[PDB]
């Protein structure tokens, strides 16, 4: 019934295109607003020629546990499927998560909305109101700043 | 009727200590800094004189609510080294350098002026 | 009135002998008013 | 359908004394082909029970995604045979039921 | 050593479909002595890449090349043990997808390795032979360097 609104469902979107890269400042100020954060600064995507990271990365360290989902994107092509590229998305319009991880895909309404097998409503009923209460407040924070 | 008085995001009363500091036990070599009655003017100087030792491995500020005043610094850096001298030498740095930048700036004042 | 319908709601429904679900258009008839006494009493309709 | 007859595929799915035994005791077989008359039987209720063939059903435990999880928790590599047995893969379903 | 693949390919075709990322463009492969399929995407603002380019692609399992096991974190400090700092473009990523041709009846003939770079993703096609290396779940280092 509740689920990301607004400013921070918009700028989600953002952050998950596949072209945003953050580079170290950047990725230390985003991971202080990480309550459940370890501590551990993640391998970049890109080590040389600088150590860039991405956000789907910084996402992937927002999803709690090892929660596997799989929706699509609301610009997603009725024709991917059916033909090649299946699994080697053009537009980035498929999401998979798997073990915890965003691999791939850019979330949306239909990914953290209200609505049923969303990443929110699996993440209900695989971890509990806790982590989900504390998956709220870190996407919140994170996306915000 | 609930306005706080607007001296009280920058003075401390009585009973606060200006900073605190926490190891974290999450990961080794880590502390966090709590600086009470400042904000981002104080906060984003120290991080980016922070990012600039290499044996400082993090190094990030934040302000948990805007409506209060309160800053927490979170340095992690290598072992041999303790965040709080790296903490020193980042304040120490950037005295010497507003140093540095008022006698330069008192220079080219005294040269625009007359000359 | 009289329509064939488009929709699988109102259309009949109809297991092959391959064992596939089959989808038929046949006439159906939509009223205004009711009697559906007399209606299932005639000859002509599906009473079931 | 289980099938039981090609030994290349059951090679290629399971381990050797798996399929050792699978094509050995015809208490096995008969115990598959039991388990196949059962599945055909519920495939008649349910087309007793659905008619217009709907399948979209709410349902209390998602088994796919289960079978997802445990997939990446136990590290199973899908290229390589298995060391499960479909005996006792029914009779846990049993059991479990 | 943890080298999985290497090989020398040739850039035939940049953004078939057209642009659909400013930052991001999707280039198309062949390789030469191995005739292995390769789909890339790179960041193509910090590495430009043109038509008709040739460069040498080395998946290797870890960056130290000693046998010594990645812990997966970034520690920049501990450059010291002689990473392989040869080529100019390096990634870091997780092989997520193994795809065969086959019907899973007799055997294996040919593979496609899906890998993502934190989003940028991957995939290789070509021979089993010279993709039994791959194993789903794995964490990859991807090097090139720009031939002349």
């Amino acid at each position: 019934v509740m689920g990301i609104v607004q400013d921070t469902l918009t700028a989600v979107r953002k952050f998950t295109k596949r072209d945003v890269f953050l580079e170290r400042g950047e990725v230390m100020n985003l991971l202080m607003f990480l309550s459940t954060w370890d501590g551990k600064v993640p391998q970049p995507a890109i080590l040389k020629p600088r150590p860039l990271w991405t956000g789907k990365q910084i996402f992937s360290l927002i999803i709690p546990g090892h929660i596997n989902c799989i929706r699509t994107h609301s610009t997603h092509p009725d024709d991917e499927d059916s033909g090649p590229y299946k699994h080697i998305s053009p537009g980035d319009t498929k999401v998979v998560v798997e073990n915890g991880e965003l691999i791939m895909g850019i979330l949306c309404k239909k990914s953290l909305g209200t609505s049923a097998g969303s990443l929110v409503h699996i993440s209900y009923l695989e971890m509990g109101h806790d982590i989900t209460r504390l998956f709220y407040s870190n996407i919140q924070t994170v996306i915000n700043n | 009727m609930n306005a706080p008085p607007a001296f009280e995001s920058f003075l401390l009363f009585e009973g606060e200590k200006k900073i605190t500091i926490n190891k974290d036990t999450k990961v080794p070599n880590a502390c966090l800094f709590t600086i009470n009655k400042e904000d981002h003017t104080l906060g984003n100087i120290i991080k980016s004189q922070l990012l600039k030792d290499p044996q400082v491995l993090f190094a990030g500020y934040k302000v948990p609510h805007p409506l209060e005043h309160k800053i927490i610094i979170r340095v992690q850096t290598t072992p041999d080294y303790s965040p709080q001298e790296a903490f020193t030498n980042a304040i120490t740095d950037l005295i010497s350098e507003l140093s540095l930048l008022e006698e330069r700036f008192r220079v080219a004042i005294k040269d625009k002026q007359e000359g | 009135y009289m329509h064939l319908p488009q929709t699988d709601n109102k259309k009949k429904i109809i297991i092959t002998e391959d064992g596939e679900f089959k989808a038929l258009q046949e006439w159906i008839l939509e009223t205004d008013g009711v009697s559906l006494m007399r209606v299932l009493s005639e000859k002509d309709v599906d009473p079931v | 359908r289980f099938d039981y007859t090609n030994e290349r595929a059951l090679r290629r799915t399971l381990q050797e004394d798996l399929v050792k035994d699978v094509l050995s005791n015809a208490h096995i077989q008969n115990e598959l082909e039991r388990e196949f008359e059962r599945m055909r039987e519920d495939r008649e209720v349910l087309r007793v029970i659905f008619p217009t063939g709907d399948s979209k059903v709410v349902l209390p435990c998602n088994l796919l995604r289960m079978i997802w999880n445990a997939q990446k928790i136990f590290h199973i590599n899908p290229r390589l045979p298995s060391d499960l047995h479909p005996i006792k893969v029914v009779e846990g379903v049993k059991e479990l039921s | 050593a943890g080298i999985l693949f290497e090989d020398i390919f040739d850039v035939k075709d940049i953004d078939p479909e057209g642009k659909k990322f400013d930052r991001v463009s999707r280039l198309h492969c062949e390789s030469e002595s191995f005739k292995m399929d390769l789909i890339l995407d790179v960041n193509i603002q910090i590495y430009p890449v043109d038509l008709g380019d040739k460069f040498r692609l080395v998946i290797a399992s870890t960056l130290y090349e000693d046998g010594t096991l990645d812990d997966g974190e970034y520690n920049p400090t501990d450059d010291r043990p002689s990473r392989a700092d040869q080529f100019e473009y390096v990634m870091y990523g997780k092989v997520y997808r193994i795809e065969g041709d086959e019907t899973s009846t007799e055997a294996a003939t040919r593979l496609s390795a899906y890998v993502s770079y934190g989003g940028l993703l991957m995939r290789l096609q070509g021979d089993a032979n010279n993709l039994h290396g791959f194993e789903v779940d794995s964490r990859v280092y991807l090097l090139m360097k720009k031939l002349a």
